[PDB]
């Protein structure tokens, strides 16, 4: 009876549109088979989600019938086709597929009312629509699965928290969280979700740091802004960081220990000099401006370490700086025994130890 | 009967596979193993190239000889009928045509329409400039040659894959080999 | 189902599949690090071996240097082995989903289509042991029916065959971890019984 | 017809490219609008919603929400475990039922050089960026 129901439904859909004409009248008859579809599928336990599903299309279909601006009243219209359908959803306590389909018809019912309120209580809307988020991501929470929608949710709740002036910030304070959409696989929404915790720092005006953890630092806007400066495009916000850079000047705190992707130096042959041989030049690569460190480049023997090669003052700021780099002290009588085990490490009040 | 018919003509009794997905990705794959292995070097992987086409030529020489009975061949005229008309076409199942000889008749050209060698390959930048990718197809034209007591030398002018110049293989006679009948 | 889709001949690529072998040997013994022939270019030389002296250098080759060149036969055979499968993907064969939890139904996929397209024939037999090790076996072993044994030297002839076997460990190996990993997978010898090699895997 | 993203999700959380058309005027352009449906779209390939059988040997094609006047498209091909996302909007759609097949049309002739463009010989194995530069140039040969 069911699959007859639906094969005759889906033939008596087809053989009603051969029929051309009156066209906004043919939606009622398209409810009415609706209906009967529902009826025949009252007691399913995931194929009513398929029947949503069957609702779904066709409330696509109905989004591809009317065009028109006033037909996003009509799309209230199926803002109340969607809440008398979550009226045909309520009934249940809690499940596992029932809070994805609660979530799913939450999030339909939420784009079409924001799609309405954003044609033209403006200070309600925010706590109005943190309210459905914060629904929704209670529902989206209360399953086995589904972590990433969650993220984007809570990511989506704390950009409305920002949306309004607020010291205390979700995702700034979430650098977890940032880290997990920042480490890898994503170079957009961790661009701007830096770009929001940077804003919130810079107008956060205190000095207490998260509690999740020992992490208790004024330069933690700094440990962010290193990831944001390596994720950054290219030199067109390189003002960002160097503006980042010389806040972490101004404020230091001086104990990091930095990866120094941002930096390219590479080595070549080994000389002499007058009275000390200043063996190894280097040429380092840099996307700041600015930069002047101590850079080290150590050298390990078999059993003994040079860590010679160091320069005090550097004014170059260009790709191939060619640093000189004299090294004093050569150990072992200048032995050819001494391989390579080199830290680079530039300090600039804080270690990149490359 | 003609040398047309004689090269459409060996497709019904030859045994055949699938020209992509097979063959391509062979010489592609080797092609690969000579970039990586001379550490992305771009002139000694088509000496390399052409080494291992002398001795893929030099030993398919007796089975196209075997395939289809011909005479010896002596001139341009007639290597240029017989490899752009049945030999490519038994082996390739393309043809190429000929062009650009010179007044004496002792050059031509060798213009290939559909290269089944390097079908959406598109080398990169550096390589775009300093490499020749088919030269096992140099390679089977000298020593293909080399064995019909001809010497030769075959040589690329241009390809699609970097120029927008057709794949064409320039060729002179350099001298007809001499047989050595004698005891001593 | 009869695709008549463009092809070439079997004989030029058989015949370049064996002579992968001596291009490795070729590419090893010759890395240009600091008898043979010479040939002449326009202001310029190359210097040859041809093949089968190179096979019989193999046969003098020390044996560290045997593995170092065992690996880039495997290595290649990865290569056209993963890109091939990765053509096969356009067949949408229905067996499998991923990471291979029912290996035999991948065996099933492997001696149907795969030794089909390169070699013109399915793999004759498959036997089971249900541990993950599967035994392979078939008859003649397609680009070895072309090399001749010489006159009664069958022990040089074994030890001359068998690392040619290294190119469908490549491609065995290069489907399986086309699929995700890599596990252990060996050659064997299994004289036949009826008038040529065998498989495990993993 | 012309899609507003492309997405191709291999068997991990990466993404092998998210490329939209047109990046070279803002336009009002937001990438963060795109990527926010590709990183739900790899959470809704598990929902219990949407089923992709496996009886059929052809890879089929689903439609698995639609957000911001946005649809969407979710072809999961089985064997090798890439997932690709293709979206579009309302204005571009037309809502009849001819142009499903050329939606199938374009995911296989995406498919068909993603297969091409990862099956070049002389590209180094791993992620190279010459992967995700290639990929765009065939693709903006096939967008304007």
């Amino acid at each position: 009876p069911f699959e007859s129901s639906s094969k005759s439904d889906e033939s008596l859909g087809s053989i009603i549109i051969e029929g051309t004409l009156d066209k906004f009248q043919l939606h009622k008859y398209f409810f009415i088979r609706r209906l009967r579809l529902l009826k025949l599928e009252d007691q399913t336990l995931t194929a009513f989600v398929g029947a949503f599903q069957l609702i779904k299309n066709f409330i696509e279909s109905i989004s591809i019938e009317y065009r028109k601006s006033v037909r996003l009243l009509e799309f209230k219209h199926y803002f109340i086709t969607s809440m008398l359908s979550y009226f045909e959803f309520e009934n249940v306590s809690n499940p596992l597929l029932c809070e994805i389909k609660a979530e799913l018809l939450m999030l339909k019912r939420d784009n079409w009312v924001q799609g309405v309120m954003a044609t033209s209580e403006t200070v309600f809307q925010e706590n109005f629509l943190t309210l459905t988020k914060e629904i929704l991501s209670l529902f989206n929470k209360c399953e086995g699965k589904r972590q990433r929608i969650v993220d984007i949710l809570s990511i989506e709740i704390g950009l409305l928290y920002y949306q309004g002036k607020k010291y205390e910030e979700a995702v700034s304070l979430f650098l977890s969280c940032y880290e997990y959409y920042t480490q890898t696989n994503w170079n957009s929404i961790g661009l701007k979700i830096l770009q929001v915790f940077i804003d919130s720092l810079s107008h956060c005006p205190k000095l207490d740091v998260l509690q999740i953890d020992g992490e208790s630092v004024s330069a933690s806007a700094v440990l962010t802004n290193a990831f944001l400066n390596i994720l950054k495009l290219c030199k067109d916000n390189d003002s960002k960081e160097i503006w980042w850079k010389k806040f972490m000047d101004l404020q230091m705190k001086v104990h990091l220990a930095r990866a120094n992707v941002s930096a390219i130096e590479v080595n070549l042959k080994s000389y002499g000099f007058p009275e000390d041989i200043s063996t190894k030049t280097m040429r380092l690569s840099l996307k700041n401006m600015g930069g002047d460190v101590i850079v080290f480049g150590a050298s390990d023997f078999l059993l003994k370490k040079g860590e010679n090669k160091l320069i005090l003052e550097c004014r170059d700021i260009m790709y191939g700086e060619f640093s000189l780099l004299s090294f004093e002290i050569i150990v072992e009588g200048i032995t050819f025994v001494k391989e390579f085990p080199e830290n680079q490490d530039e300090f600039i009040v804080v270690p990149e130890i490359y | 009967r003609s040398l047309k018919a004689m090269g459409e003509e060996i497709w019904k009794n030859k045994t055949e596979k699938i020209n992509t997905e097979l063959f391509t990705l062979t010489y592609g794959s080797i092609v690969a193993q000579l970039c990586q292995d001379y550490e992305r070097d771009f002139n000694k992987v088509n000496d390399h190239l052409y080494s291992m086409g002398y001795n893929i030529g030099c030993r398919l020489i007796e089975d196209f000889l075997a395939r289809t009975a011909l005479p010896r061949c002596e001139n341009l005229v007639k290597t240029s009928e017989v490899l752009s008309k049945c030999a490519f076409k038994i082996f390739l199942n393309i043809t190429p045509n000929i062009t650009n000889w010179s007044h004496n008749k002792d050059t031509f050209s060798l213009i290939l329409d559909e290269n089944p060698l390097a079908d959406f390959v598109e080398l990169p930048m550096d390589a775009m400039k300093s490499l020749w990718y088919s030269n096992i197809l140099c390679g089977v034209l000298k020593g293909s040659l080399e064995m019909v007591q001809l010497d030769c030398d075959v040589w690329f002018v241009s390809d699609i894959l970097r120029g927008d110049s057709q794949t064409e293989i320039k060729v002179k006679l350099n001298r007809i080999l001499k047989d050595e009948i004698p005891i001593g | 189902f009869e695709n008549s889709l463009p092809k070439v001949s079997q004989s030029v690529y058989q015949m370049l599949l064996n002579e992968m072998v001596p291009l490795a040997m070729g590419i090893e013994r010759q890395i240009s690090g600091d008898i043979k022939r010479l040939k002449i270019e326009e202001h310029h030389t190359v210097d040859i071996i041809r093949s089968h002296n190179l096979i019989h250098e193999l046969y003098k080759a020390d044996e560290e240097e045997k593995e170092k060149v065992l690996a880039r036969l495997r290595n290649i055979g990865f290569q056209i082995g993963l890109k091939l499968s990765e053509l096969l993907i356009f067949s949408n064969n229905p067996n499998l989903k991923f990471k291979e939890m029912d290996l035999l139904l991948i065996m099933k996929f492997i001696c149907r289509d795969v030794w089909k397209q390169i070699f013109g024939k399915q793999i004759d037999n498959l036997k089971t042991n249900h541990r993950g090790t599967f035994y392979l076996l078939d008859y003649d072993y397609r680009p070895i029916q072309s090399f001749s044994l010489e006159e009664d030297a069958k022990n040089e002839e074994l030890k001359m065959i068998e690392p040619f076997l290294e190119i469908p460990v490549g491609i065995i190996r290069g489907v399986l971890s086309s699929l995700g990993y890599s596990s252990e997978e060996v050659i064997c010898l299994a004289s036949f019984i009826d008038r040529g090699v065998s498989f495990h895997v993993q | 017809l012309r899609p507003c993203f492309v997405s191709l999700i291999d068997e991990s959380d990466k993404p092998i490219l998210i490329y939209v058309p047109n990046e070279a005027e803002n336009e009002m352009n937001d990438v963060l609008k795109y990527n926010v449906l590709s990183n739900i779209s790899l959470d809704y390939f598990e929902s219990a919603l949407v089923e992709w059988h496996s009886l059929d040997s052809k890879p089929l094609l689903k439609s698995i929400f639609q957000l911001e006047g946005v649809s969407v498209f979710a072809m999961l091909i089985k064997q090798t475990g890439l997932k690709i996302v293709i979206g579009f909007e309302q204005k571009s759609l037309s809502g009849a039922d001819d142009e499903f097949e050329a939606i199938n049309q374009i995911f296989e002739t995406v498919r068909k050089i993603y297969i091409r463009v990862k099956c070049n010989p002389l590209l180094v194995s791993g992620d190279e960026k010459s992967i995700i530069k290639s990929l765009e140039r065939k693709f903006d040969e096939l967008f304007i």
